């Protein structure tokens, strides 16, 4: 499994593979548990809000993270990710698996989805 | 730059 083949999977499958430590070939670092719990508490905090309100609040952290990556069209990429992925899994890529997230964003830039 | 969900 390469980084690009992995970034091509849904966030929930990338994260599922991370936790099932048969990781003899998974280009993912060991997640920090204080970070994993802060992200899960954050997502817990959004349960019960309007879908629209949940994507805006997560989008805030997500857009800031894509702008660090150096990619143009980070709003459009941010919206597309929020509409195409599991919110909780995406936040785990954002805070814990940033390089996979970047490989996934390059896949979308390749589809002209930032334009 | 401001991020907003439509």
């Amino acid at each position: 499994h390469t980084l690009s083949t992995l970034a091509a999977l849904p966030a929930a499958e990338i994260v599922r593979l991370a936790n099932s430590q048969s990781s003899s070939g998974l280009p993912l670092p060991k997640a920090d548990p204080a970070t994993v719990k802060a992200t899960d508490d954050f997502i817990d905090s959004l349960q019960g809000k309007a879908a629209h309100d949940q994507k805006q609040k997560l989008g805030d952290q997500l857009f800031k993270k894509i702008r660090t990556f150096g990619v143009k069209g980070a709003p459009k990429l941010t919206i597309h990710l929020l509409d195409s992925e599991d919110l909780r899994a995406l936040a785990h890529l954002m805070n814990s698996y940033e390089d996979v997230l970047k490989e996934k964003v390059q896949h979308k830039v390749a589809a002209g989805l930032n334009k | 730059d401001e991020f907003i969900y439509p």
